[PDB]
RNA sequence: CCCGGCGAGGGGAGUGAAAAAGAACCUGAAACCGUGUACGUACAAGCAGUGGGAGCACGCUUAGGCGUGUGACUGCGUACC
RNA sequence: UGUAACGGGGCUAAACCAUGCACCGAAGCUGCGGCAGCGACGCUUAUGCGUUGUUGGGUAGGGGAGCGUUCUGUAAGCCUGCGAAGGUGUGCUGUGAGGCAUGCUGGAGGUAUCAGAAGUGCGAAUGCUGACAUAAGUAACGAUAAAGCGGGUGAAAAGCCC
C-alpha cells in the first residue's frame, strides 16, 4: 500500500491506541490482512478417471435416450436457415452435433445458433455432454469415440 | 469475492432491539446495552419459570391455612387428615374451593377432623 | 471536576424544567390612542397616560 | 477527526516512591 | 386548513428558539403576535416573522377571516451545524458548532 | 355444579359446559373422551370421596383443538465463562369442552 | 384456571377493638400484624391490602415479662454527628405509651409501600375511649 | 402572485410519471433532537429486569373473554468482556 | 460514623435437654407432555419403530451436524413497472442460526433447486473513519486607556458617518 513507515504518533504519552503505521489492516484506506494473489485453480484428474467419467456419462445418455445416432449430418450451403429447418423437423432445439470430420459448412451454419453446437469427436468434454439436452452423433463420430476411449 | 455485511448486521441488531422493546433508556435504544438487557431478561425468564411454581404453591398453602383456621383447624392438621382419609385433592383446588365454595371446604375440614379422630 | 457517567436526557429535561419563560400578559391600553403597550412604559408612537410625551 | 500535534506530557512529574 | 409556514436554516440554536415556541403554542394569532412583540429574545423576532408569514399565507392562498386563527402546531427542529476551529491554550484545537434550526408554524381556523 | 378430575397429572375444576385446556391426549379432534377419575363433585348438596375417585362419577368431554402453546425462549448464559445457549419450546395442548357431568 | 386474586376496590374491611391491658407486648403485636396483613382471610393476597382496621385501647397498660420493663432499650439515630438517643420502656411509656405498640407492629410488617399502607390501618390510643364509634367497631377478644 | 429587509426562507401556481425528484436534489437505515395521542409518575430507596398483577384507554367476536399499549402494588434479582 | 456479638420485630418459652407425631422445604425424586444421543432385541434392512434400558451441568479442548451472506455453473430458464433489490411494520413457522406471506415507502432489478469458490458473520483490541450526544446553554468573549449625548443613514444603531 502506498504510504510511509513513519509511526503516526509516539508510543507513549498519547491518550489513544498504540499505532505502528498508516498501512495497518485495521486502518481505513490501506490494509487487507490476507491479500489475494493470482493463482491457478486447475486441479489434476487422472487419465483413467477422466475416461471412466466420460464412459459413465455416455452410457447414461443412451439410457435416458438423450443420445441419437444418425448417418452423415451435413448442410449443402453455409446458411443458418437451412440448419434451423433441418433441426426443426427433427423436434430438436438444444442439440450438440458431434461429427467425425469438422467441415466449415456445418461450423458456420451453427455459429449463430446459441442452442446448437457443432463439435468433433476429439474435442469432446464432459460438461458439454451433460449440459446439452440432446446429443447427435454421426456414424463416423461414434467410431472414433471407442478408439480414443478404448 | 468481497462480502459486505451491512444487510445481515442490520437485521441482527433490529431483532435484538425488537426484543428489548419497552426497556428504559439506552436499554431499548442502544444495541450494546440492549443485548445485555435481552440476555439478562432471558436468564430471569428461565429462573422464574421455576420460581413461579413454588410461589403459587406458597400462596395456595397460605389460603388453605387461613380457611382451615377459620374452620377451627391448623393447616398441618388439616392436610394430615386428608391423607388419612385418602383424599387426593391438591393445594390448587383446595385454595380455589376455599375462596369460592365455603360449604365444600367446611365438608372437607369436617372429613379431615373425622379421619384424625 | 468531571462527570463519571453521562446524565440521561431525563435528568437534562428535569433540570431544564425551570428555564421556561413567562409571558408579560399585562398589556395595557392607552387612554387616548388605544395602543397596546407595556405598563408604565411609553407607547411606540410616543404616548403615555394619554398625553403625548415624545412629540417626534 | 484529526490527531493533535503538540501532544504535551499530560502526566505530572511527581513520582510517589 | 394547514397553511403551514417554516423558516429553515435559522442561525439560532434549536434549544434557544424552543423556549419562545412554547410560549405561544395553542394560542390565538392576535395574542401570539403581541406576546412575541414584547418578548426580549432574538428568537422572538425570528418566530414572529414566521408567524406573520403563516398568517399571510392563510389570508392569501386560503380563506380570509384571519381573526379566528390559532397556532395549532409549532415546533423547532435541529438543522445542519457548521464546524469551526477555535484555537485554545497550549496549541490545542477545539470544534465550535454553529447550530441552526428549522422553525415550523402551523395555523388553522378550526 | 362443578366437578374436580385428574387428567394430565394436574387437577382441574371445571363447571358444566366450559372449555378447559389440558395436556396432549391420543384422541382425535372430533371424538368424545371419558374422565372416570373424578376427585370431587359439587352441587347444592356436597358429595366427597371416602375412597379416591368417588364411586361412579364420570365426566363427558369433547375434543376441540390440538394446537401448540405460545413459544417460550430458553436462555442459558454463564457469566465470563464464554458459554451461551439458546432454545425454544412450544408445549402441546388439547382443548376439550365438558359436555356432561354425572352424579 | 387462573388463581383468584383479590381486587382492592372490592375488599370488605372490618373494624375491631382490642383492649391492650395486661397483654404481652410481643404476643399482642404478633396477632395485630396478622390481622393487618389480612392473612386470616381466605382471600389473602400478598400484593393487595386485604387487612382490617384495628383499634387498640389502653396502650399504656401493656405488660412485659421479666426485666424488660427496665432493661428494654429503644435506640434511634437523628442523623447527626453523635445523635444516637436511647429510651427505656418506662421512659417511652411515660412519654408516648402508644408508640411502643406501634414500634412493635412496625417491625412485624413487610417493608415497602404496601407495608406502610397496612400499618396506617392500626389506630392505637392510650386511654379507654376512642372517637371511631361511627365505624361500628365490634369488640375482638384476643 | 403573496409574507419578508428590491433579503434569506417559505406558501401558492406551473413543469414532470413523481418536487417528503427543487439543485442543501436516487434510495434515505441507526445513534441523536423534537411535536401529538394513550397510560403511569410528586411518602418513595439500589444493574431498572423478570414472575404474579388491579385499574385505565383502544379495538374484536360475543355480551365472557381475546388482543394491543400502559402499568399501581408485590416475590426474586449486585452489567458485559 | 450509629443500636451494631439472635438478620430484625420481639420472646420467659418464640431458650436449652429427652421422646414422639404432623407439616413446610430444591432445578433432588415421582406424575403428565415433548426433544436428542448411545447399546440391545422383535423387525424395517439406505427408515419408522407395536419396542427395551440408559444417558443429555460444563471452561481449556477434541468429535459430529447445520444456518445465512457475496460471486460461478444450472440460467437467453424462472420471478418482476396490475412493482425487483433495499428500507419500515405486522402475522405465521422451526429445539437453533433462520425461513415464509403481507401493509406502506421504493423504483429496476432479483434468483429456485443442486453443486463450486470465499475479502463468509463483530460488542469489546486506551481498534480505524464519519456522524451525533454528554458536561451545558455552563466557563469564556484575549490587558481595568472610558466613555456620554445629539443628528444622519437604515428593516433594525452602544459599536458605522457627522
Amino acid at each position: 500500500v502506498t504510504g510511509s513507515g513513519k509511526k503516526p504518533w509516539r508510543q507513549k504519552g498519547t491518550g489513544r491506541a498504540r499505532s505502528g503505521s498508516i498501512k495497518s489492516p485495521i486502518w481505513r484506506s490501506g490494509g487487507v490482512t490476507f491479500a489475494a494473489r493470482p493463482q491457478d485453480h486447475s486441479q489434476k484428474v487422472n487419465k483413467k478417471m477422466y475416461r471412466g467419467a466420460l464412459k459413465s456419462i455416455l452410457s447414461e445418455l443412451v439410457r435416458q435416450d438423450r443420445l441419437i445416432v444418425v448417418e452423415k449430418f451435413s448442410v449443402e450451403a453455409p446458411k443458418t436457415k437451412l440448419l434451423a429447418q433441418k433441426l426443426k423437423d427433427m423436434a430438436l432445439e438444444d442439440v450438440l452435433i458431434i461429427t467425425g470430420e469438422l467441415d466449415e459448412n456445418l461450423f458456420l451454419a451453427a455459429r449463430n445458433l446459441h442452442k446448437v453446437d457443432v463439435r468433433d469427436a476429439t474435442g469432446i468434454d464432459p460438461v458439454s455432454l451433460i449440459a446439452f439436452d440432446k446429443v447427435v452423433m454421426t456414424a463416423d463420430a461414434v467410431k472414433q469415440v471407442e478408439e480414443m476411449l478404448a | 469475492a468481497r462480502v459486505k455485511r451491512g444487510v445481515i448486521a442490520r437485521a441482527r441488531h433490529k431483532k435484538i432491539l425488537k426484543q428489548a422493546k419497552g426497556y428504559y433508556g439506552a436499554r431499548s435504544r442502544v444495541y450494546r446495552v440492549a443485548f445485555q438487557a435481552v440476555i439478562k431478561a432471558g436468564q430471569y425468564a428461565y429462573r422464574d419459570r421455576r420460581q413461579r411454581k413454588r410461589q403459587f404453591r406458597q400462596l395456595w398453602i397460605a389460603r388453605i391455612n387461613a380457611a382451615a383456621r377459620q374452620n377451627g383447624i391448623s393447616y398441618s392438621k388439616f392436610i394430615n387428615g386428608l391423607k388419612k382419609a385418602s383424599v387426593e385433592i391438591d393445594r390448587k383446588i383446595l385454595a380455589d374451593i376455599a375462596v369460592f365454595d365455603k360449604v365444600a371446604f367446611t365438608a372437607l375440614v369436617e372429613k379431615a377432623k373425622a379421619a384424625l379422630a | 471536576a468531571v462527570q463519571q457517567n453521562k446524565p440521561t436526557r431525563s435528568k437534562r429535561g428535569m433540570r431544564r424544567s425551570h428555564d421556561a419563560l413567562t409571558a408579560v400578559t399585562s398589556l395595557s391600553v392607552d387612554k387616548t390612542s388605544g395602543e397596546k403597550h407595556l405598563r408604565h412604559h411609553i407607547t411606540a408612537d410616543g404616548y403615555y397616560r394619554g398625553r403625548k410625551v415624545i412629540a417626534k | 477527526n484529526n490527531r493533535p500535534v503538540y501532544i504535551p506530557r499530560p502526566r505530572p512529574p511527581h513520582p510517589r516512591l | 386548513m394547514e397553511t403551514i409556514a417554516k423558516h429553515r436554516h435559522a442561525r439560532s440554536s434549536a434549544q434557544k428558539v424552543r423556549l419562545v415556541a412554547d410560549l405561544i403554542r395553542g394560542k390565538k394569532v392576535s395574542q401570539a403576535l403581541d406576546i412575541l412583540t414584547y418578548t426580549n429574545k432574538k428568537a422572538a423576532v425570528l418566530v414572529k416573522k414566521v408567524l406573520e408569514s403563516a398568517i399571510a399565507n392563510a389570508e392569501h392562498n386560503d380563506g380570509a377571516d384571519i381573526d379566528d386563527l390559532k397556532v395549532t402546531k409549532i415546533f423547532v427542529d435541529e438543522g445542519p451545524s457548521m464546524k469551526r476551529i477555535m484555537p485554545r491554550a497550549k496549541g490545542r484545537a477545539d470544534r465550535i458548532l454553529k447550530r441552526t434550526s428549522h422553525i415550523t408554524v402551523v395555523v388553522s381556523d378550526r | 355444579m362443578y366437578a374436580v378430575f385428574q387428567s394430565g397429572g394436574k387437577q382441574h375444576r371445571v363447571s358444566e359446559g366450559q372449555t378447559v385446556r389440558l395436556e396432549k391426549l391420543d384422541i382425535a379432534t372430533g371424538e368424545t373422551v371419558e374422565f372416570a377419575e373424578v376427585l370431587m363433585i359439587a352441587n347444592g348438596e356436597e358429595v366427597k370421596i371416602g375412597v379416591p375417585f368417588v364411586d361412579g362419577g364420570v365426566i363427558k368431554a369433547e375434543v376441540v383443538a390440538h394446537g401448540r402453546g405460545e413459544k417460550v425462549k430458553i436462555v442459558k448464559f454463564r457469566r465470563r465463562k464464554h458459554y451461551r445457549k439458546q432454545q425454544g419450546h412450544r408445549q402441546w395442548f388439547t382443548d376439550v369442552k365438558i359436555t356432561g357431568i354425572s352424579a | 384456571m387462573k388463581t383468584f386474586t383479590a381486587k382492592p376496590e372490592t375488599v370488605k374491611r372490618d373494624w375491631y377493638v382490642v383492649d391492650a391491658t395486661g397483654k404481652t407486648l410481643g404476643r399482642l403485636a404478633t396477632e395485630l400484624a396478622r390481622r393487618l396483613r389480612g392473612k386470616h382471610k381466605a382471600e389473602y393476597t400478598p400484593h393487595v391490602d386485604t387487612g382490617d382496621y384495628i383499634i387498640v385501647l389502653n396502650a399504656d397498660k401493656v405488660a412485659v415479662t421479666g426485666n424488660k420493663r427496665t432493661d428494654k432499650v429503644y435506640y434511634h439515630h437523628t442523623g447527626h454527628i453523635g445523635g444516637i438517643k436511647q429510651a427505656t420502656f418506662e421512659e417511652m411509656i411515660a412519654r408516648r405509651p402508644e408508640r411502643v405498640i406501634e414500634i412493635a407492629v412496625k417491625g412485624m410488617l413487610p417493608k415497602g409501600p404496601l407495608g406502610r399502607a397496612m400499618f396506617r390501618k392500626l389506630k392505637v390510643y392510650a386511654g379507654n375511649e376512642h372517637n371511631h364509634a361511627a365505624q361500628q367497631p365490634q369488640v375482638l377478644d384476643i
